[PDB]
């Protein structure tokens, strides 16, 4: 599942 | 990068980042504590709130 610290970009 | 500026909707919080559990339907926020049932940890696989789990 989804949240809130993964929905990030992470270049 | 940044976190997206979502809030949960049930205490207005966006802390706890970890537990703030996004809806794979509507895209809302629910901390994992805020949940009525409550869940224990993030689940496994896509998941859906209540309004959007049928
Ligand atoms: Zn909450
Ligand atoms: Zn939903």
């Amino acid at each position: 599942a989804r949240t809130k610290q993964t929905a990030r970009k992470s270049y | 990068g940044a976190m997206g500026s979502v809030s949960c909707e049930e205490c207005g919080g966006g802390h706890s980042p970890s537990k703030l559990l996004l809806c794979d339907k509507c895209d809302r926020g629910y901390h994992l504590f805020c949940l009525r049932p409550i869940l224990p940890s993030v689940p496994k696989g896509s998941w859906f709130c209540p309004s959007c789990s049928n």
